[PDB]
């Protein structure tokens, strides 16, 4: 009350009396919910400095973990997580006097590099809490230098940054695949000018002539050559959705991107397009004769790419799959066209040799499926890319439930009108009439002249006016809005795209096709140069000299 | 001259595209060689519903030709009549100031 | 460092012992990227007015011409083009003390109808400079 009650000296003082004083300070809730939650946990959440530090004075505990279910994340059934420690606690809710304090104290303090349970250090759990506004991300950044310095002072040794929890996620990656713009890009343009405090950036100052700032990002994170773990392919493909997309627009990423693309992804691209359209004119031609010994070696190129396809789908089951991906436009939409053309192909070569004559039905299915495939690889052109999207778009849309339910409502109202082999044929009947192909002799064999004359003129309404008017109208929802988010899509494809060629490449192709440059961008211990893999940024500013 | 630069190539090449390999599906169902010709005209009238079915019985299939063809018109028909009228409508809702723009500029070399 | 070395003066001392003073302040770089670049373009990219001021004291020149390959336009293949004179440098770089300075001063003034390699004047760099921005 009012920030102080005077009980607790009394009581410790009892407590030192009694002889019990480090199991009397020291309150490991057995409640599931509070499970270790001690009394500095309690000092230092109230907002309060000199009670903290009486407590701490007697030296009670300073890495008690609160390994309680009320301090575990949201996802997890918890209200608030802030790491398992006192320092963690006192790092996640703007404390920097208390922070300060537990580490520059005489009598105990908390080294930044202890982790909880989860090996989440303090900035792990300062990325945890940060969300995308201002007020956090202040305070957030904010402290997170001030920890990455402090632990840089003292320990002259590896930063805090390099630890890694139990996922091997450092902060850095931490933050790319939870989805927090705010820390991810302060860690990303982090530039620190003190001499002592200096190898803890990742953006330099290369060379400056008036006007003209060459600043030199570091990629020790962002671009590993396959051995380690990426930011850029953890933005891609395992983040946040919903906030994918600004992430990927930072300064070193886009531009990487665009230099991956440049070297080797748009080459890749045109080398892969062309390969499946000669393949697919081949295929048409092999199926245009079903000269047979060449058809022949064409429907083995046909099958070599039909199992090519089907080995590169199933593949992916041992590697990064398995989300909800049935809906999204990321190459997951095309991966089961792609699944399904493979096994129709298999499927025709199957049937080709266990004797079924549908064979050539699913083989053309195949070609067809495989034209409407050759459609994919309009996505390296943003104005082509977006057409792709929107035509795919269409297609997941068009043919599927509502058009499935109106099949079923040709079949429903079907069954309703006859007869108040005969429903297939009338079914056959109504469905040209629909179209405009049918006829009227169905008159004639009415038992009721009357009824079915307005109830044909309803059907004909509702089957082609309201259908036709819903259906133009969905795309008429989908443009106004969907304007910016077919580009955003379509960057996440050609991100998807670059890093898919970049994979298959061996690991000495891929050093060789390596983005950036090593550059000696300071000192360190023993006077050993730092050689970072660096990609430099030309930039201009009439602003600051 | 814009739609005809920026839209028009990309619609006849999806047209051309989709026309040419479901013409060379159904044609991989021929039963004796210049048919090439007939079957794509046909095609083409049967696409606004001008045209004869009558070589579609000659078939040894008829249930998946007459799906594919199906397919074909209205897929082509529905995604080619919607990604124009999409394009020029956001064109016109978008660009109108940038032709108001450029207007000046031919209005000026002309004098 | 710090805007101040104070190693300058006593090299600028020994220098006019050696009998060169005159040669002495001067530098084309011989290399294709910095041809041309004496210490008085350095000293002025740097916006340390005493030491333009002391180098055109000694009297150097005030119309050396910076022809290397990254002083030209980026059309060219360059990285800064601000004409090829300490004054237009002085001018492009937002240094009115030093334009001040160097059109007015007892030693040796630069006059602004002074052409470069290109022809262009101070104006012209200035004008080559210019982006459509705000600051
Ligand atoms: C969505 C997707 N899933 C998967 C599995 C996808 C996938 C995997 S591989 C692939 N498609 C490939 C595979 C391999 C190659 C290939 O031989 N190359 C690459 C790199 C070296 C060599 C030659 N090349 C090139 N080198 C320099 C220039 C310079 F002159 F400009 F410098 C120009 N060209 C490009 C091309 N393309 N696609 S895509």
């Amino acid at each position: 009350s009012n920030g102080r009650n005077d009980t607790i000296p009394v009581l410790l003082d009892i407590a030192e009396r009694t002889g019990n004083m480090r199991e009397f300070i020291n309150s490991p809730f057995r409640d599931i919910y509070y499970r270790g939650q001690t009394a500095l946990h309690i000092a230092i959440e109230r907002r309060c400095k000199h009670y903290v530090e009486l407590l701490v004075a007697q030296g009670a505990d300073v890495h008690a973990q609160a390994r309680g279910r009320f301090f575990q994340p949201k996802d997890e059934g918890g209200y608030f997580y802030f790491g398992e420690l006192p320092l963690s606690l006192a790092a996640c809710t703007n404390q920097p006097h208390i922070v300060n304090y537990l580490t520059e104290n005489p009598h105990k303090k908390a080294d930044m590099r202890r982790q909880d349970s989860r090996g989440n250090t303090v900035l792990h759990a300062l990325v945890a809490i940060a969300d995308n506004t201002r007020e956090n991300t202040k305070f957030v950044t904010k402290m997170y230098d001030l920890l990455l310095l402090k632990c840089a002072r003292l320990f002259p040794d590896s930063n805090l940054e390099a630890v890694l929890n139990n996922d091997g996620l450092s902060p850095l990656m931490m933050a790319a695949k939870t989805g927090k713009i705010g820390i991810f890009q302060h860690i990303i343009r982090r530039e620190v000018t003190d001499e002592d405090t200096r190898h803890l950036s990742r953006k330099f100052k290369d060379w400056a002539y008036g006007p003209v700032y060459s600043s030199l990002y570091d990629l020790s994170s962002l671009d590993t050559c396959g051995e380690e773990a990426s930011v850029l392919e953890i933005l891609v493909y395992n983040s946040k959705i919903e906030n994918r997309h600004e992430m990927l627009a930072v300064e070193p990423i886009n531009e990487l991107l665009r230099d991956k693309w440049r070297k080797f992804g748009a080459v890749s691209f045109y080398i892969n397009v062309v390969s499946y359209l000669c393949a697919m004119v081949i295929f048409t031609l092999t199926a245009y004769y079903q000269v047979d010994y060449l058809r022949l070696a064409g429907e083995v190129i046909t099958l070599f790419t039909g199992v090519l396809f089907f080995f590169t789908n199933i593949k992916d089951l041992f590697m990064k799959k398995c989300p909800g991906v049935n809906s999204l436009f990321i190459d997951g939409s095309f991966q089961l066209l792609y699944f399904i053309y493979s096994v129709l192909v298999i499927v025709s070569a199957a049937l080709y040799l266990a004797g079924i004559e549908a064979y050539l039905a699913v083989m053309v299915f195949a070609l067809v499926l495989g034209w409407m495939n050759a459609l994919y690889f309009t996505r390296g052109l943003k104005l082509t890319g977006t057409y792709s999207i929107m035509i795919q778009k269409i297609l997941f849309k068009d043919l599927f439930r509502f058009l499935l339910v109106y099949l079923l409502f040709m079949i429903g109202y079907a069954s309703a009108l006859v007869s108040l082999e005969t429903f297939s044929t009338f079914l056959l009947d109504l469905f040209k009439l629909t179209i405009g192909m049918g006829d009227l002799e169905m008159l004639s064999s009415t038992k009721y002249p009357v009824v079915f004359i307005i109830l044909l003129v309803t059907y004909i309404i509702l089957t082609f006016v309201l259908l036709l008017n819903m259906l133009i109208a969905l795309m008429g929802e989908t443009v106004g809005q969907v304007s910016k988010e077919s580009k955003h899509i379509w960057k996440l494809q050609w991100a998807t795209t670059i890093l898919d060629i970049e994979r298959s490449f061996p690991v000495f192709l891929r050093k060789a096709f390596r983005s950036g440059e090593m550059v000696t961008v300071g000192k360190s211990s023993d006077g050993t140069p730092d050689r970072r893999w660096c990609f430099r940024v030309d930039e201009v500013n009439w602003s600051h000299w | 001259q814009k739609i005809l630069f920026k839209d028009l190539f990309r619609f006849l090449l999806v047209y051309l595209l989709f026309m040419i390999g479901y013409a060379s599906a159904l044609v991989s169902l021929l039963n004796p060689s210049e048919t090439f010709s007939t079957f794509l005209l046909d095609l083409f009238k049967l696409t606004i519903g001008m045209g004869d079915l009558e070589m579609l019985s000659s078939t040894k299939y008829p249930v998946v030709f007459i799906i594919l063809l199906v397919t074909y018109i209205i897929l082509t028909f529905v995604l080619l009549l919607n990604m124009l009228i999409a394009l020029m409508g956001e064109t016109v809702g978008q660009v109108s100031k940038e032709s108001k723009h450029i207007w000046k500029l031919q209005w000026a070399t002309t004098i």
